[PDB]
């Protein structure tokens, strides 16, 4: 795949013209064939476009093991205490308080090839 | 004489400023001159030579200008001028010296900010200046300091004691180093409380209502009320103090107990391989917590030790263009790339797809001009062929954009250009000094027609036999690359050009030289001319 | 809608709700490049025509690489309507030279063609789509922001929704020429760190010194490599 | 535990030697002993630091040791460590096991078909980082990546999840070697101990190189910061970085693009 | 200011105008007047191999 | 050149100023460390590599000791010493 996205950007930039390009972009899917043979490298699967139950927020800083870190719901860490004076700010909302010390692990190692 | 004319007439400072202008980029060299300079004015003050201390300020300027991520020196030449009498000046240091890290480097805030509590004579000024501190460089993670000077001067400043709760409520909520003294203040403040009508202070009164069933109003016995307060309030504290200890010590037992330097050393220094990595997988538990004011200070944090190390520019550049969809914003960050790495292919390949995105190509156009004039056009004589090969994919783009095509079936002209072949031919004359020979031969043969490959056939191909220059002749993969430029025509049928490439080529090629040849020929012969073999075998066999 | 500037004017100034009314202490400064002149002179021409003199100013560069010239369109005190009209047309003409050669039209805008454009303004805003702001921004003072392929009448709209929501207010007075110097400066800086780029090898880094300072570490960083390989093989190795 | 006693007021004529036959080998046994001198002059300060295994015999050593008699002066050997809020935080361990190992760069993949050979699956891992072996175990569909980064096996992870390899997906989980794999099928048959070995380090520090850096192919380098010094080779042995990388690379990719267009491999 | 002036190899290096002053330009190296030619002989190797 | 506290330069003549000269022997006397006071002139040349000159590995982010039953116990990755 980076043999053929490599061998693309090398075709396609001497042997088309902006009118031809200018064309080709669509917004549907973002697509602009000088700079998304670029990003394509190093995934295999890249989408061109709820985020604390996916599996990207469990395993950030550990990949493997899967954890339901605790957050704060309504974080004030991006707003501004110029803004913040203006009212008071109410209770914090909490969530996942229940898993401070229980971990996850899918084994796959010892139950598909050890113990078969 | 004075110290300015025994400075000039030294023999000393004219060989360490010869050994500062010879190589600009060696940062030891700038130490030893300005410490030669300050050496030289023994007391320090403004009875001095105003004639030295212009060269002292030329010296500071030209040193912050060279290097401008120096965090220390800022500070220096800063509280110089304020040791100078003037402090607009240093406020000017100060700025520029925050604008070299885009707002985003916590020791030039906090060094400003220690300044600023003595020197701005106006409060509201002061926190407006505190509250873009905060609202830029606030989610530092080692911004312990900033954050008790921060408190300290609300402490000391503000008389309504609301502001303090407000601001340590917003602390306890921000994943710091040193956090567990501003939970101390937290709990020692709880047990500094008068009376119930200061919890009004911490929230509203319906949200104490709703979510802790209590009343500020609620006249009677307040004592066991008040402690019955407290202490929800300090299991509250506890829920909260336990989240943010869980994710300071998955922060620092992963990834900071890793990473031993954060400042710039020099553009000469070496990081260790332990180092970038912790950076590497630091920034990508960063990208995920999706907190744009964090993030980005990280990346510039990250930016703060190895900007020269090129791989945080483009990490960061990729992830303003597929995570936010702003593409602007990694374009500046391409073009600041360009002022700190030593490694500038793989920046400028991208900043050129980054550029043919945004439809700017009088742009595109400008910043090639500042590639082939940096040569004094002499690009086919680099040494670096990535460097030549990404410019010349893109300036036959923009040929390709200017000039019609010549040809028929819609085809442009492409390498074949009167400004681009020229340049080819400059570079394939030198056959053992130039690298990437086989890519261009492999690169000129992706026309296919029947009259732009007879043209591309007639150029080179004809001409290095007509030459007959050694270096060609026995590479066989340049007669690879003439077979796939004619087998592959799109109006020749298959048996004329078969007996082409048969009877017309492999009797031109030489027996003695074909001992590199036949490696890279049989495996053409095996790939595309199956019953050619044995006649190819016969023709290249042990005896005459 | 339609493909014409002045029907998308007539319906931008007929359902906008009285947007005749300017922004007080407004400004906007649109830094474009043209490759060649005479072509720009014309439409430019048509624009003081039809645009006065008091509202846009122009300003040219000093003619310092030759080839890629510099211009400033600086909107000052404009209204909503002749900001849009303005930027379609720079928009389009900025794009028609690499585009439509042969169209040639200077206010009559094609459909194969998308407005994608970059234009800067002062940072005291108050905003309390396609145009988005810019994150790490090159200029110290003023906040790029960014538009990205639309129609004409989607062009229209999106510049109304941002200039309907936007709050200006007391700008500098000289401001246009500090921004010129920074703007000269920032690419100054950029032109010599190109110009840095043969100079690499044995020019400017003290080579002399930095062979001896790295000669031992680099060889015992490789032993290092050689016991983890050997490390490695061993670990691995079954016997 | 690593008792420490700090034993002071020490006389200018007593080494770092005599204080190790003073502390050590008398119903004891001390693990290090250093006593600090001056940074410059070279002369004691007088005093001194004992590091013993056992926290008992560190007791009774500062409790026999109190008042003797040491090179004509006191000895006072009395022990350094062992109401304040701060205290630093302390932890267990997770046992060691594969998935929580930070030097563990092996990845083990599963949910193979039984199809794809061993060429083909380098092929997959390639780019991500340098590699050393890709066997896989035959008739059980499955394999090992072991690279020498850590982070190569984070991309490899992150990129190569949900990837189906020859239509059927993958599962991508941590794992160890082929020796260890052995090493734990013989003492679980057995079920004493089924005890893990940590994967060896880097012996860290290491300036010149670059991870998630792959290299295929005289040498006049610089050893600039900016470019890439040493590289691990491609089976292996070390190697040193030149300039022209991106050019074999380039002539490497057109040669496979070439013999994969006709069928002379299928990686 | 007298007795010195300004210069950066890197203008001078790519051969472009403008690559010395006397006055306080930001981004240039103040050296003595007496020494330029020393600055220019010093250099010599890096512009023969730009025109080689 | 900042952070020595003594190389400062608008509050450096007040540490250089009042050093309270101990007019008395003992005072002197006593102290046998090192003063480890680092000059002005200290240049990038001194110290290349900041790893191999053995560096302080860095401290913890400091707990309530009130609240310390609380931490989690089993950390993420094996941590050897």
């Amino acid at each position: 795949m980076n043999d053929i996205l490599t061998d693309y950007k090398t075709f396609y930039l001497t042997h088309s013209n902006i009118v031809t390009y200018e064309s080709s972009i669509i917004d549907s899917n973002t697509f602009d064939p000088i700079l998304y043979p670029e990003l394509k490298m190093s995934n295999p699967k890249y989408d061109p476009v709820d985020w604390h139950k996916k599996t990207e927020w469990k395993e950030a800083g550990h990949i493997g093991i899967t954890t339901e870190r605790p957050q704060i719901s309504n974080s004030i860490i991006e707003c501004n205490s110029g803004t913040l004076i203006q009212k008071p700010i109410s209770l914090p909302n909490f969530r996942n308080l229940e898993k401070i010390n229980q971990v996850k692990i899918n084994d796959l190692y010892t139950e598909e090839f050890l113990k078969e | 004489m004075d110290k300015y004319t025994a400075l000039i007439h030294d023999e000393n400072f004219s060989t360490l400023t010869l050994n500062v202008s010879r190589y600009p980029k060696s940062l030891a060299y700038w130490e030893k001159l300005l410490n030669y300079i300050v050496k030289a004015s023994a007391p320090i003050c403004k009875s001095t030579e105003p004639q030295l201390l212009k060269l002292i300020r030329c010296t500071y300027s030209s040193m912050l200008n060279e290097f401008p991520y120096l965090e220390n020196y800022y500070i220096d030449f800063a509280l110089l001028e304020y040791k100078l009498g003037n402090v607009s000046m240093s406020h000017k240091i100060f700025q520029r010296g925050l604008q070299a890290f885009n707002q985003r480097s916590l020791l030039l805030w906090t060094s400003y900010l220690k300044f600023c509590n003595n020197v701005i004579s106006h409060q509201k000024q002061l926190f407006k200046k505190y509250e873009t501190a905060e609202e830029y460089v606030g989610l530092h993670f080692f911004s312990g300091e900033f954050w008790d000077l921060y408190l300290e001067q609300i402490s000391s400043r503000c008389t309504s004691s609301k502001k303090y709760w407000n601001v340590l409520r917003k602390i306890l909520e921000i994943p710091l180093h040193s956090f567990s003294k501003f939970y101390a203040l937290w709990l020692q403040r709880i047990d500094d409380i008068m009376d119930l009508k200061q919890l009004s202070q911490l929230t509203s009164k319906d949200e104490l209502l709703k979510k802790l069933k209590i009343d500020i109003n609620y006249s009677g016995r307040k004592g066991p009320y008040l402690q019955d307060a407290k202490k929800k309030l300090k299991k509250i504290t506890k829920e909260m103090y336990m989240v943010v200890q869980y994710q300071v010590l998955e922060i620092y037992s992963i990834f900071e107990s890793k990473i031993y330097i954060n400042y710039y050393t020099s553009p000469e220094t070496l990081v260790s391989s332990d180092e970038i990595e912790t950076w590497i997988k630091y920034l990508d538990y960063t990208i995920t917590l999706q907190t744009d004011s964090l993030t980005h200070l990280n990346f510039q944090r990250a930016l703060l030790p190895l900007a020269h190390y090129d791989l945080v520019w483009i990490k960061y550049s990729k992830w303003l263009i597929n995570s936010k969809n702003d593409l602007l914003g990694a374009k500046n960050v391409l073009l600041m790339g360009l002022k700190f790495s030593l490694k500038k292919t793989e920046i400028i390949k991208l900043l050129y797809s980054v550029i043919c995105k945004l439809n700017e190509y009088v742009l595109l156009r400008n910043l090639l001009e500042k590639i082939e004039s940096s040569y004094s056009d002499n690009v086919e004589n680099v040494d670096d062929f990535e460097i030549f090969w990404d410019y010349l994919q893109f300036k036959t783009f923009c040929q390709n954009s200017l000039y019609s095509s010549r040809y028929s079936d819609s085809q442009s002209n492409g390498l074949l250009n009167k400004e681009l072949f020229d340049k080819v031919w400059k570079r394939l004359s030198c056959k053992e000094k130039k690298s990437g020979q086989e890519i261009l031969l492999n690169n000129l043969v992706q026309f296919y027609s029947k009259d732009t490959v007879e043209f591309v056939e007639k150029n080179i191909f004809q001409k290095i036999i007509e030459f007959g220059w050694e270096y060609y002749l026995q590479n066989g993969m340049f007669w690879n690359c003439y077979c796939r430029l004619i087998y592959f025509d799109t109006s020749r049928s298959y048996l004329d050009k078969r007996q082409y490439i048969v009877r017309k080529i492999w009797p031109q090629i030489d027996k003695k030289f074909a001992q590199s040849v036949l490696p890279s020929l049989t495996e053409f012969c095996e790939s595309y001319f199956p019953e050619e073999m044995d006649t190819l075998e016969e023709m290249f066999t042990e005896e005459p | 809608q339609s493909f014409d500037i002045w029907k998308n004017l007539d319906r931008i100034r007929s359902t906008k709700k009285n947007a005749g009314q300017f922004i007080k202490g407004s400004l906007l400064i649109l830094p474009m490049r043209t490759e060649d002149k005479q072509q720009f002179d014309e439409c430019m021409d048509e624009l003081h025509k039809y645009i006065s003199k008091d509202i846009l100013r122009c300003y040219p560069q000093k003619e310092q690489k030759d080839e890629g010239m510099l211009f400033y369109i600086v909107l000052k005190d404009f209204n909503i309507l002749d900001s849009c009209f303005v930027l379609s047309v720079l928009l389009a003409f900025q794009k028609r030279l690499w585009m439509a050669p042969s169209e040639k039209s200077y206010f009559r805008v094609p459909k194969n063609i998308n407005l994608t454009g970059s234009f800067y303004l002062p940072k005291n805003i108050e905003t309390g789509s396609s145009i988005v702001e810019v994150g790490f921004n090159v200029v110290p003072d003023f906040q790029q922001f960014q538009v990205k392929a639309c129609h004409v009448s989607k062009f229209m709209n999106e510049l109304s929704n941002f200039f309907s929501q936007v709050e200006f207010g007391k700008c500098e007075a000289n401001v246009i020429n500090y921004f010129k110097r920074e703007y000269n400066r920032t690419y100054s800086q950029i032109s010599l760190a190109l110009y840095e780029l043969p100079l690499i090898g044995d020019g400017l880094f003290d080579i002399k010194s930095y062979i001896s300072k790295t000669r031992p570490i680099i060889e015992t960083s490789k032993a290092q490599m050689i016991k983890h390989i050997s490390e490695m093989k061993a670990y691995n190795e079954i016997s | 535990n690593n008792c420490s006693i700090f034993v002071g007021d020490l006389a200018p004529n007593v080494t770092e030697s005599q204080l190790f036959e003073l502390f050590i080998n008398r119903y004891a046994s001390t693990s290090h002993a250093k006593i600090v001198h001056d940074q410059v002059t070279g002369m004691s300060k007088g005093y001194g630091f004992v590091k013993f295994t056992n926290s008992d015999e560190q007791q009774l050593a500062l409790s026999e040791m109190q008042g003797v008699f040491l090179n004509g002066r006191a000895i006072k050997v009395g022990p350094t460590s062992g109401m304040s809020q701060f205290i630093y935080p302390v932890q267990q361990q997770p046992s060691l096991n594969h998935f929580t190992d930070p030097n563990n760069t092996t990845v083990f993949i599963g949910g193979l078909s039984s199809l794809v050979t061993e060429d083909e699956l380098r092929a997959y891992f390639q780019p991500f980082g340098t590699i050393v072996y890709v066997k896989i175990p035959v008739g059980k569909c499955c394999g090992f990546v072991q690279y020498v980064d850590r982070l190569s096996a984070e991309a490899a992870i992150a990129g190569m999840q949900g990837f189906p390899i020859a239509n059927s997906r993958v599962r991508l989980s941590w794992g160890r070697s082929a020796k260890q794999t052995a090493l734990l099928q013989q003492a679980m048959l057995s079920n004493s101990l089924q005890v893990q070995q940590q994967q060896p380090g880097l012996q860290q520090p290491n300036y010149g190189y670059i991870p998630s850096s792959t290299c295929e192919a005289n040498v006049s380098s610089t050893m600039l910061p900016g470019c890439q010094i040493l590289n691990y080779s491609n089976p292996q042995q070390v190697i040193m970085q030149g300039s022209e990388a991106v050019v074999n690379s380039t002539n490497a990719m057109l040669n496979r693009l070439e013999q994969g267009s006709n069928g002379f491999m299928f990686a | 200011m007298r007795d010195i002036v300004f210069v950066s190899p890197q203008l001078y290096l790519s051969s472009q105008e403008g690559w010395k002053s006397d006055s306080a330009k930001s981004g240039f190296i103040p050296i003595l007047k007496n020494d330029l030619q020393r600055f220019q002989d010093s250099l010599k190797h890096i512009v023969d191999a730009r025109n080689s | 050149k900042v952070f020595v506290d003594a190389n400062r330069f608008d509050i450096g003549d007040l540490v250089k100023a009042s050093k309270l000269p101990q007019r008395a022997n003992e005072k002197s006397a006593h102290h046998s460390f090192k003063q480890t006071s680092r000059s002005r002139d200290e240049t990038c040349e001194s110290n290349p590599f900041p790893r191999l000159n053995n560096p302080k590995k860095l401290e913890p982010p400091k707990i309530l000791s009130q609240w310390s039953n609380t931490i989690p116990k089993t950390s993420i990755f094996y941590s050897v010493d």
